[PDB]
């Protein structure tokens, strides 16, 4: 009877970990404008560095997110 | 000449001819911070002393009216 | 350092044995002068005097209390 | 009376009667709010 | 027992607080001389760099307050710094008295806006270039802020010197538990201790003059 | 009316020399240090003062205004000596500037 | 703010010490000429 | 700074305050002891 | 009972993780600001990524608050 | 009752979301006061971009806090 | 009995959000810092903005405090 | 008793919200050096902010400490 | 089975602190942005930075999932 | 039984509050770096700031490390 | 029994506080980066820095960790 309550506890309070991957992509992509507005010659690599620091910060995110669906259904 | 100051006069008497009186009792207290300040502070090559004695003063009266709780701390029994 | 003892040597020590009978003479006057009632001809400064001598004295009893309880802050049981 | 309003209310009276009018409006509704606060309590 | 300190002290049965309260002027001496002793040289070069620092910023109206600024920095400063002795009683832990302070200057401020000034005190709920749909929410927003500057005034002493004050204490606690144990952390209890004193005396300091500096802009705002 | 040039001889910040001087006849030189050790003994044998956590905060604030008073004090001491000083020598010049001012006329 | 301005100096002196101090550590094949083609001769009335 | 050579009265009562101190210190100690202890196991 | 007392709580919970997207959302026209006040040439474009940036933050919360409303309404 | 502690429970879980827009409001005028350093003729252009920025971070935080209220009075 | 435990345990959550507030104020009065050392000229108008940005940020936190007082003592 | 169990988990979750303080006053601090290292004579003002700014964002902790102690000593 | 309950929640918990390394990664890259706009002829060193930098709050990250992992399994 | 449980639930998340003084005292020391590349000859009073500006996200951490204690020994 | 359960939830709540170091080294790192690219030839001082922020920063997360697992096993 309290397992299904502390798993639904547990999956809000992983998926809380997106915070963090949300934050982590506002500050790569202020970067990309910022770094653009500089010198945007290089707005091919800047873009490029920009997608992989994005598809890493997100990839953290995910990673909560797992976890999450690892408690509430795997559970 | 029963002005004489406390310190020279030996009578009770002395102790009700003062002036007991509200203006007296300021006065009194004025006196006693001009007396201080006069000889501790109002001097030029003055020292920090004149401002420590004050706040040893202060300390002590804050600990008067500690003491009622710092008594419950106390670590024996007698 | 040293100039503590230079000092106590003269104040902070016993009474010899020849300067007894003049303590006890002293303590004769002072108890002839509290019973002729004539203790007031003492002015408060050398009233508070006394008194700062006898608190004084009251501290050595107090300090041999402490040495004689083997602990210094109240009774260590 | 005398010395007293020369030392404390001749040299306080520009700011009392002049200057601090809204503060004497606020410090009533500083009352009135210690009043509600220790009544309700 | 945690929070006696904070408790209205008495002596003998009397309110002790009412002097505590009225002592700290007694350590301002002045005197008509012109040239005097070193304690009134430093308060007067004191007061004068604190007036200049507080009331640069005002125009005519404003700099009328230059009495009520300095008297309150002077004031709460010194509350502050007596508070820091042993075994005191801080006013200035009280929310009363902080409460007290805050909302009249607060307050007068806001009226003295309200009754000159009105055409401005009503727009300045409103920034200048706002635009068009967002004009409702940021007069809901910047209201209740209007609201809460007396009280976020008061609370923001009150809550920081208790909590410094509590702060020291405990660790003093701990150097005492510790006093008979391992004397090598006593001592770096010690210096986090000592450590602590320095960063309350900036404390003391500084929060009086962040208050006095919150009333001087609230008083900007309205003059 | 012009004052003193030195205030009050106190030692240690907290007693006069007007005490050791006083207790100098009855008591010698020792007598005032030993009535201070001898109070203190008393006071915190009988527990009148009771140790706790405000002995430590009041150890730490000690020492550090001990230690501020000998570090920033010859520098407070001048600085007001200073200000007063120059306050003098500005009043002085000044005061000459209009003697020789009228002078001129 | 660099620490030379704070000290009062200028660029031109900042320039000119910098100047001198790529021209000694020039190898003595072109170090005479180097110092000929830049330096000053007037002088100040 | 000179010395001073107190009274002997003084002397006398400063030394015979001490031992006097020293006896009821030992004293008290030993009448204390015991209820102490007695308090201290029937508090249990 | 219990379930629908944890279902709110995770809900809660999973609601929290909008932080995230709130600051980097903060970022992100903070960094639009700067860089177009340092090359205000460039201003269009750098719109264009500051709308991508957004559109990219705000979504990560849009999951956080996904999962509250699989939680709070749907599982 | 227990569905009514929870309804507080997770009200109170989810007003952390709050935490985000403030922080991204003290970023868009942080950047407001960069960008107005650096090109301060360009103060209107700016300020409207900073307004925009806030009036978007606080707009998430405002879900959280409308979704807080939708677990203590709504249901 | 158990509905006032929750709203203690609601007041808390609630109040964890001031957290945004403070990070926000730290991040305006740090760009008022670098914008007025880059252009002290202007040291009246960043100023300003910054008590704006302050008057700002600040404001959500309120908020969330007053959620906590009314999970507190209203309801 | 559940009502002091949910007193000591409300007060840990209110005194969570200092870390907003934390971080924004290491940000106020590390915007006095880098403002400082570009403008050394203007040392003395920029303290001055970094002082009010230091004053503000601690603030916003304390008053999540208030709560925390609101909550465990005065209900 | 509180003690079963328990896990699950230590274990969202627990995940709550990959949201830090989340960040610190979205920091790390947008600093790679912004330092290979100004200086493009340093790309390969600062890469080599960025690499480290992502390792070790990666590194942070997965401490908190590994803390969850032991929490949820291996007690 | 419960009490204790309390406790140690408190005593976690106020230690939750230190993660503000590690963000801190990375912003302060990033900033550190970034300052003294700007103007390598203040060295010593770029350090000074930085020391001073870690005790001040190490004394917001002791703020919270208070209450862990107040909860843990001092109900 | 429910005091390991209430271990449990307080060593998740405890070790959430390493998303504070895991954001801070990211700062420092970015942060190195930054100022390695501006003034390259500072490498050596600005990687000791560096070295120093990655040994405060991570000291906090790692508390966080000692403080968990204090809860965990010890006491
Ligand atoms: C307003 C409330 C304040 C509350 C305090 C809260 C906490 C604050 C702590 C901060 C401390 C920092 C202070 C530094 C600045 C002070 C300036 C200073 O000392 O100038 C003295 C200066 C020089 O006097 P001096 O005694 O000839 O110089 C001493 C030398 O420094 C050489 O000194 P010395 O070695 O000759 O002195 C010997 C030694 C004493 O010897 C010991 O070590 C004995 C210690 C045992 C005592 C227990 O020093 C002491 O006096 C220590 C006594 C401390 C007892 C305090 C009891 C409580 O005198 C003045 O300028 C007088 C006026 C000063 C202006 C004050 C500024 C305004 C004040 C506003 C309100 C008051
Ligand atoms: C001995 C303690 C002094 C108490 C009376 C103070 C006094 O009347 O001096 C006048 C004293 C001298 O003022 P002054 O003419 O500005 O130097 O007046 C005051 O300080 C204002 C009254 C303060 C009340 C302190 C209460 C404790």
């Amino acid at each position: 009877d309290i397992d299904t309550a502390a798993k639904f506890i547990g999956a809000g309070a992983a998926t809380v970990g997106v915070a963090g991957s949300g934050a982590g992509i506002g500050t790569v992509f202020g970067s990309l404008i910022i770094g653009y507005a500089r010198n945007p010659s290089l707005k091919q690599q800047l873009f490029s560095y920009a997608i992989l620091g994005f598809a890493l910060s997100e990839a953290m995110g995910l990673f909560c997110l797992m976890v999450a669906f690892l408690i509430l259904f795997a559970m | 000449k029963k002005l004489l100051e406390v310190k020279l006069g030996e009578l009770p008497s002395w102790i009700l001819m003062r002036d007991f009186s509200p203006s007296g009792i300021f006065g009194a207290f004025q006196r006693g911070y001009y007396r201080y300040y006069n000889k501790y502070i109002n001097v030029k090559k003055g020292s920090i002393s004149g401002i420590t004695m004050v706040l040893a003063c202060y300390v002590l009266f804050s600990y008067s009216f500690s003491y009622k709780h710092l008594k419950h701390e106390r670590l024996r029994k007698y | 350092l040293a100039t503590f003892w230079y000092y106590a040597k003269v104040e902070l020590v016993p009474p010899t044995p020849a300067e007894i009978p003049r303590a006890i003479q002293s303590l004769k006057k002072i108890v002839n002068s509290a019973q002729t009632g004539s203790f007031k001809q003492l002015t408060v400064k050398e009233a508070v005097l006394n008194g700062l001598v006898a608190t004084e004295v009251l501290m050595w009893f107090y300090v041999g209390e402490i040495i004689g309880k083997r602990g210094i802050i109240g009774y260590d049981v | 009376l005398q010395s007293i309003i020369k030392n404390i209310w001749i040299p306080m009276k520009p700011y009392y009667t002049k200057v601090y009018q809204e503060i004497w409006i606020g410090m009533g509704l500083m009352g009135f709010i210690v009043y509600k606060i220790r009544a309700a309590d | 027992n945690l929070f006696a300190s904070f408790i209205a002290p008495t002596i003998l049965g009397l309110p002790a607080a009412v002097l505590i309260i009225l002592f700290p002027p007694l350590l301002i001496p002045t005197s008509k001389y012109l040239i005097n002793n070193r304690l009134i040289t430093t308060q007067q070069w004191l007061i004068k760099l604190t007036s200049k620092q507080m009331m640069t910023m005002h125009n005519t109206k404003g700099r009328t307050w230059s009495l009520m600024l300095v008297s309150l920095i002077i004031f709460i400063a010194t509350t502050n710094l007596l508070g820091l002795l042993p075994h005191s009683f801080t006013p200035t832990t009280q929310l009363s008295m902080n409460l007290a302070m805050a909302i009249p200057l607060w307050a007068g401020t806001v009226i003295m806006g309200f009754r000159s000034k009105i055409k401005n005190a009503l727009a300045h709920f409103l920034p200048q270039g706002t635009p068009t749909p967002l004009i409702p929410m940021l007069v809901i927003i910047e209201t209740i802020s209007l609201l809460i500057q007396p009280m976020a005034l008061a609370v923001r002493l009150t809550a920081n010197i208790t909590a410094g004050h509590l702060l020291m204490h405990l660790i003093g606690s701990a150097t005492l538990a510790m006093s008979t144990i391992n004397l090598p952390s006593t001592l770096i209890i010690f210096t986090i201790l000592i450590l602590l004193t320095i960063l309350e005396i900036a404390v003391a300091l500084i929060q009086a003059y962040v208050f006095t500096l919150l009333v001087s802009l609230y008083l900007h705002d309205n003059t | 009316p012009p004052l003193p040039e030195y205030g009050g001889k106190v030692r240690y910040g907290l007693i006069p020399e007007e005490f050791f001087q006083f207790l100098y006849p009855k008591t010698g030189v020792t007598g005032p240090y030993v009535l201070g050790t001898g109070l203190i003994l008393y006071a915190l044998s009988k527990e009148i003062y009771v140790i706790s956590a405000e002995t430590f905060t009041a150890l730490s604030v000690l020492g550090v205004m001990v230690y501020g008073i000998k570090k920033y004090g010859p520098f407070v001491a001048d600085f007001a000596d200073k200000l007063n000083e120059q306050k003098l020598a500005q009043l002085e010049e000044a005061k000459q500037a209009s003697i020789q001012h009228i002078q001129n006329a | 703010v660099a620490y030379w301005r704070q000290a009062g100096l200028s660029y031109i002196r900042y320039s000119q010490i910098c100047a001198k101090a790529v021209r000694d550590a020039l190898k003595t094949e072109f170090k005479a000429n180097a110092e000929k083609t830049s330096g000053s001769n007037v002088k100040i009335v | 700074v000179p010395p001073v050579q107190v009274s002997p009265l003084i002397k006398l009562g400063r030394y015979s305050a001490l031992f006097l101190g020293v006896a009821y210190g030992a004293t008290r100690y030993n009448y204390l002891k015991p209820r102490a202890e007695e308090e201290r196991r029937i508090a249990a």
